């Protein structure tokens, strides 16, 4: 039960975490895990990491693509979804994971952290199927530099990446919180013209 | 029928419009109907379902304009709907949490009914169309749900389709009929698409229908008699039009329900939900922690309930020299639990109407409750004892209930003192 | 009044028929059709594990099995089965012992169509379950060392496919 | 209202139902509905609408169970319909030449009432509502079109989504919204989708309506002569029961019609559609022949017709300041042709019902016919005069019919005499 | 205006007309045209051209497909569609065209056997959009040996290929005619008795 | 009653966001904005020859003039012409003289959003229609050498595009 900026009606993302969280997972979870369903373009989005346009596009540009079109490559562009991610030895898209495992980044942050030693090709794991996850302890300390200062500690990694997930699953989460506060403040007001109204209606046959 | 005062015609427009069509004088008749003064608050769920059935369809039209039904693009366009359309999450998680409501407000709607006597003469129409709609609204929610192709989806759907494959003789090809062929596949999600789409105007129809049953029977009350109709004086007072009188004391209830509705849809989108159909569906595994949704729940319970070991089920597989075994038995009790819901009115032999009035009955009927919450509590409990022994207590009492219980009140029960007229009622 | 009967007769046929196309589309397409065998290499699968193919929209099982696997397999009397039947589709009258399971006269191969027979879910393996072969987490069916049905709703074993060894190394499914 | 007799229960379950829904008595008010008894062969055109409202929605749902709403699958799919679909073949050959029987029957319909004044008073509301149903159909039906997502679906979809863009101030608007971006693409396939399975629903609904308004205001007939309302005698004198008289008479025309239709479907299903629709869409290429579907080919005809070079329309380009070209122009005219249609009630002045009996219309009502088939078939010639005049011809025709004919005649004709009533008619 | 077995109500298609086109197509054609909406395995179904099933499947055999779930090339496989042709110099898919040209195979036939020997790269055709084609003349005699002994004239060859190509266009021809012949006699049938009764009921009347 | 209007007027309200929210889903969505400049390649197109290509869902027109469509589009009078003005971006004021059209200085280069400017066909070219421009198959639009409205219902000059050379060899749209 570690906490986020964004648990809670009036939680937010934190950008700067989501960046960092997005780094930890361009350096290292991206050779065995792909987002599919995530556009690189988002990565732009109010609510998001937020990056400027042409960091997005930079940032697009490490990434091959087959151009479906053509059948060559190109790098990637803005448009297009972050790569599917598979074959031997991967694991499971993660676009979705922070909602899809209601406790979801404690999950992601509770397995990434929860590696003792063991090796039954398997490993000990404090979080997963009980208890013998396949993907080796993916983070260890310093193992990515942020421009942030921010002590790259495995904890610290784990948890900004936690955040950044829970992102690519609900990147409208603030857009939802924030109409959501709108419905119900006016429901509420609503509901008490009515009240009101109908008691009016009322005073007179009772 | 209930003196009423009929509409009267005055305008230029509504003369013309009165001989060539009158669709004023409906709607009016609608909206005048005269009701006992003295309902409570349970009589609004009807207006919350009414709501439900008009929001799901509205956010389904509108969903459909961006969703799929191809195996391999199904679950793409819910993401895709969820991150790009405009309002698109917010549209997806009210048809979503939508259907919730909906069962949360039939099961609430349909249990002030067995209180209060809804089911019983001249009422057993307006039950009928409500088990119909009701069976509808069920079929109707299996198939959206298969819509987003996640891992609950493709399980759900084997598993639903199995139940007709359990009929001996016949259920293999029902079962390949539904599928479209040997298993759950594109034909699969195609035709549940279309069903989908369907089903909720045919409810629709039977939800007219409804209304026209209980405007011809009128409405009941919480004390089960009925509106005087000896003159026009009378009947007055024991109600009041529908309207502004009740379409006012029901916008407000369903403007409170809707408080938590969007409460629900802006802070808790998920918490109704299982996790596990953000997952795509994948035909070589069926996930460890596989639980319906909630609403069905309770029929699941009874389902599972109905092992080998069951001595009810060994009996009758023994008379039925094997024909009937633990997995037809435990289909047969689940549309059965369903179905003797449907017969209450001919089993409920007591005379008096309302349960206020009946004071062994009132203890039966929140034993009847607590089954069903228990139930649907227990169905999402694991298999290993203790549980299905709390299952099968609970099912026994659903059937003992229907079948035994109400039967016997027939005999057994005494009447407290009614009030003799609704306006009595309503002045206390 | 004999015209009365071809008329109306006529409407029912009319009716059937139409009736018909609208129930016949939904019945297997020609594509759909198609049911091929396959060839499935064994030559990974270790001791103690399962590979699961998929074929014909379902996966199949199979296990390697273990020496007690192949023991406790064959503990177990006709008399304390659910199931007496094999389920198999190549000794296709045979009770359900151990030894009519599984394709090798020797006890080591357990193939099967990883379906449960219940309502299709598919069971977990690695001996999940109370007889350690197989759970189904759909509603509780637990399937023993040799893929027969011990506990839960479940009425059948696990069923055997059409099946053979080509090469010592490979399966062939159908 | 006619004088009928209502219905009467007598079963054990009619006495039943009845007290609880007289769902009973509503169908045999219906069945039973006095019919003038002097109905001609014009008159069954409204059962072979009926018939084709229900066979397009029966294989349309059906369809849908094979269909993917995909720009990449959309062409294969029905390609697959075809090919390995059970009855598939003939389930697509039947929703779309069904289309065809649906739009002769609405020209045929529509005719047989602008020439018996079966639009006139009392009938304008069974009119209006005959109108909108019309518009729905129209719009059902081009998005059906769209959906193999063949050439003509593509360049279809784009031609009329243009017509809205067409609109000043708004146009570009609308026409984003309908489009779903910048261009004909798959939020245009995928929308179109779900408003071609919804708004059939809405046609019957409509036709709900139709049917009511019509039964409040009694038939018309040939002669445009009333039943007598005096007494039950003389109403009897007058009509038969629609049962069984006239539901024979219907079903009888309408295998008929049914003999020519499966002969269509059955060995020229492609006869009244265009080839080129089997080409699958591309947005780079418009193909050279492109014709509308041939019942929009009158309203296409009149399109058309108008450019720069016609002189109302340089006449109206330079009074409007530019704001009128004849673009704009062109799409007032197609849509204006069909509103004054919508206003013949308020048009035709001429006290007189049937066209029966009136010698100047009959001339000016069989041009119109005439002017309708001859714009179908300039629809299908090409821009090249000489065709263009015989399309101004024609507007022009098809214009000076409502708004200048029709009014004339009210002031300028003389009836021949009428029967004095149906039972007189008919005895000849 | 040639004729085929086909057109007509009581028209069927020539089971071995079908297997010379076949032929055709698959020595001549596909270089350079697809079919994509035909299953290899319908070249096996009563209405067509009716190969047993060893010969369907020998022939998709000579054909190659880069396996979707795979990644390997390998033979094809009756349910398999054929090929789908196209780049510099390919024709349009075939499958359809007899019904996308009502007189289709007239016209696939009078384009085959419409080329007067000019050049421009168009090239002189009789009958198509006139009337010059991107398609050089495909046929010359002798060019394929039908095992069953036809001269191989490319008026032949042209009629051959363009039966073989209504059948891909309306596999279902025979069934639609069948079906065609069934209901329209049962509905003359119908009419009558409907006729029958009408007038039954209202000579009373009249 | 002043209770009515704060009622009926939320209540309004909460229809208008109800409606708005079903109306706005159709408009375009996120991943459909983004309308991203590209580049073609022109040096394989021969001169009286038109290059299409996609883009933003439409045909762009790329054609390389012979002399005489440059002579042609040279004559005519802005007066003869419907559509006085250039319907260019890269001139967003200009008359519609054959040289406020093309690219270069040359009349060479014609290149046009091809989607005809009445209701979206394609208009055909290689001299097709009247004024050897192209010809609109739709509704009977011609369009003269410098892709200029001279008969039927399309009100506008075909459009010129942001464009620009980069290489000798390559256009850049947008
Ligand atoms: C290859 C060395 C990997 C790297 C680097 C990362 N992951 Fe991974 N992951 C890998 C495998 C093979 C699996 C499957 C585990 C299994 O045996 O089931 C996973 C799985 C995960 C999961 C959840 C799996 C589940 O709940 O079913 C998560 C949440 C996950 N991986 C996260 C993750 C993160 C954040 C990484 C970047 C630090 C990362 N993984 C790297 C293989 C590999
Ligand atoms: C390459 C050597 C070809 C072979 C061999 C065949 N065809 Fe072809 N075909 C080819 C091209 C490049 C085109 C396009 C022609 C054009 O400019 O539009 C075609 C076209 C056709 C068509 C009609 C296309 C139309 O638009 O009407 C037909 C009916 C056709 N081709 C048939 C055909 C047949 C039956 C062949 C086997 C003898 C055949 N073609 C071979 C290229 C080539
Ligand atoms: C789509 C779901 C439904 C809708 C929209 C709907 C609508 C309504 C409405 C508006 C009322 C009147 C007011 C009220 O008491 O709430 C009503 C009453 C009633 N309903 Fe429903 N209903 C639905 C489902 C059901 C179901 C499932 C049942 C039972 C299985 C049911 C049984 C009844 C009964 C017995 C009454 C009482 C009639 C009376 O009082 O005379 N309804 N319904
Ligand atoms: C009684 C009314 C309805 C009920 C009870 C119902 C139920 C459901 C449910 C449970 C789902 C899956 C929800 C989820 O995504 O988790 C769903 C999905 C869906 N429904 Fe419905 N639905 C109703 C009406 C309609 C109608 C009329 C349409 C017509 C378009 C429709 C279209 C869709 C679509 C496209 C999906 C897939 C997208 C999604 O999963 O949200 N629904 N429905
Ligand atoms: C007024 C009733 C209807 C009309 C006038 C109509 C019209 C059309 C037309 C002209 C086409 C194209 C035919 C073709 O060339 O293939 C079509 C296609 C289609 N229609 Fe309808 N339709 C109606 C009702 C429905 C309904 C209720 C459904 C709901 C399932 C439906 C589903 C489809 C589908 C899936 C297609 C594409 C398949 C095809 O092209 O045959 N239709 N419709
Ligand atoms: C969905 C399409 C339609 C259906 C199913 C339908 C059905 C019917 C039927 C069954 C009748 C009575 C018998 C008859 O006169 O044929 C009728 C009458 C009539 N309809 Fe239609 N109709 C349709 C479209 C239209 C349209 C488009 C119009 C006008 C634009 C129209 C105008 C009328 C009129 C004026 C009558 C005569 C009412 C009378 O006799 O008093 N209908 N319709
Ligand atoms: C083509 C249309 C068809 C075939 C319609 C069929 C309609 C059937 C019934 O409605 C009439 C049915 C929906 C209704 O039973 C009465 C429900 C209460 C059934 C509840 C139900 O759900 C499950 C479920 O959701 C699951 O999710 C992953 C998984 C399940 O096992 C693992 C179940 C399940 O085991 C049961 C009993
Ligand atoms: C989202 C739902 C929408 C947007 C509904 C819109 C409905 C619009 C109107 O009905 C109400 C419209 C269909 C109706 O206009 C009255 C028709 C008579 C229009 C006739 C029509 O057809 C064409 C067509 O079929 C083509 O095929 C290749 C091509 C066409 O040009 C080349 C046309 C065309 O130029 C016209 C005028
Ligand atoms: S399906 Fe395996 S136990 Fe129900
Ligand atoms: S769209 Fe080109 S002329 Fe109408």
């Amino acid at each position: 039960d570690i906490s986020f900026s964004f648990e809670g009606p009036f939680g937010k993302f934190d950008q700067h975490q989501l960046q960092r969280g997005l780094q930890v997972y361009t350096e290292v979870c991206s050779a065995c895990h792909g987002l599919r369903y995530v556009p690189l373009r988002t990565l732009a989005d109010e609510g998001g990491p937020q990056l400027p346009e042409d960091q997005v596009r930079a940032y697009a540009a490490n990434f091959d693509i087959t151009d479906p079109e053509t059948e060559e490559d190109r790098p990637r562009v803005p448009t297009d979804h972050f790569p599917t991610v598979s074959g031997e030895g991967m694991g499971p898209d993660l676009s979705l994971m922070a909602k899809a495992r209601i406790g979801g980044p404690e999950y992601i942050h509770a397995v990434l952290t929860g590696y003792d030693g063991e090796e039954k090709v398997l490993y000990h794991n404090a979080a997963f199927a009980g208890n013998w996850i396949q993907m080796a302890a993916p983070l260890s300390d310093d193992q990515v530099t942020y421009e942030d200062g921010t002590p790259a500690t495995v904890d610290q990694m784990a948890t900004d990446v936690a955040a950044f997930l829970m992102w690519t699953a609900e990147p409208k989460m603030m857009d939802r919180k924030q109409v959501g506060f709108v419905s119900v403040i006016f429901l509420i007001v609503l509901a008490a013209l009515l009240y009101l109204t109908n008691k009016k209606l009322w005073q007179p046959i009772k | 029928g209930i003196p009423h005062d009929h509409y009267e015609p005055k305008t230029g427009f509504e003369r013309w419009l009165h001989r060539r069509l009158p669709i004023v004088s409906l709607v009016y008749d609608t909206l005048m109907i005269p009701t006992p003064k003295n309902l409570n608050w349970w009589w609004i769920w009807g207006i919350v379902l009414a709501f439900c059935l008009v929001l799901q369809i509205a956010t389904g039209i509108v969903l459909v304009m961006h969703y799929t039904p191809h195996v391999d693009l199904a679950f793409a366009s819910v993401e895709h709907i969820m991150r790009d359309v405009n309002g698109g999450y917010m549209l997806r998680y009210l048809h979503a949490n939508g259907a919730s409501l909906f069962f949360l407000a039939v099961y609430i709607h349909i249990f002030r009914g067995l209180y209060y006597g809804s089911y019983k003469a001249p009422r057993e129409v307006t039950w009928i169309v409500g088990m119909l709609i009701y069976l509808m609204m069920m079929g109707t929610a299996f198939m959206g749900y298969v819509l987003p192709w996640g891992q609950m989806s493709f399980w759900g759907a084997t598993v639903i389709t199995g139940l007709f494959g359990a009929i001996p003789g016949v259920g293999e090809a029902i079962q390949t009929w539904l599928l479209g062929g040997p298993a759950v596949d594109n034909p699969t999600l195609n035709r549940f698409f279309s069903l989908h789409y369907l089903l909720p105007f045919v409810i629709a129809a039977l939800v007219v229908v409804h209304i026209w049953a209980f405007h011809t029977t009128g409405n009941n009350n919480p004390t089960g008699v009925e509106v005087r109709r000896g003159s026009k004086e009378e009947a007055k007072k024991d109600t009041l039009p529908f309207w502004p009188y009740f379409v006012i004391k029901d916008l407000f209830a369903l403007a409170v329900v809707l408080v938590v509705f969007f409460a629900i849809v802006g802070f808790m989108p998920n918490y109704l939900g299982h996790p596990d159909n953000y997952i795509e569906a994948n035909p070589l595994v069926t996930p460890a922690h596989i639980v319906p949704e909630w609403y069905f729940l309770p029929f699941y319970a009874i389902l599972r309930a109905f092992t080998a070991d069951v001595w009810v089920v060994m009996l009758v597989n023994w008379l039925s020299f094997g024909i009937i075994d633990a997995k037809f038995f435990g289909v047969i009790a689940m549309f059965g639990a369903i179905l003797v819901m449907a017969l209450v009115p001919w089993l409920d032999t007591s005379r008096v109407r309302s349960g206020q009035y009946r004071p062994l009955f009132k203890w039966w009927f929140w034993l009847l409750a607590v089954d069903f919450v228990v139930l649907m509590w227990v169905g999402a409990m694991p298999a290993e004892g203790i549980y299905p022994y709390i299952a099968l207590a609970g099912s026994a009492y659903w059937f003992a209930y229907f079948l035994i219980i109400l039967p016997l009140l027939g005999i057994i029960e005494k009447p407290d003192a009614m009030p003799q007229t609704i306006e009595e009622d309503f002045n206390a | 009044d004999f015209l009365y009967y071809a008329t109306a007769g006529a409407g029912t046929v009319a009716a059937g028929a139409a009736a018909w196309t609208l129930v016949n589309q939904m019945n297997p397409s020609a594509d759909v059709q198609a049911l091929a065998s396959i060839q499935v290499d064994v030559s990974g699968v270790e001791t103690g594990t399962q590979l699961t193919v998929k074929w014909l929209g379902k996966p199949v099982f199979i296990r390697r099995r273990t020496e007690d696997e192949i023991q406790a397999g064959r503990e177990v009397d006709l008399g304390q089965l659910i199931d007496r039947s094999a389920q198999n589709s190549n000794k296709p009258d045979a009770p359900a012992t151990d030894e009519n399971r599984t394709m090798d006269e020797a006890g080591e191969w357990l193939v099967m169509i990883g379906v449960c027979t219940h309502l299709g879910c598919v069971p977990i393996g690695d001996g999940a379950g109370d007889f350690g072969g197989w759970f189904c987490p759909c509603h509780g069916s637990h399937y023993d060392t040799s893929g027969r049905i011990r506990r839960g709703p479940a009425p059948q074993n696990l069923h055997i496919p059409v099946a053979e060894f080509l090469d010592d190394t490979t399966i062939k499914l159908g």
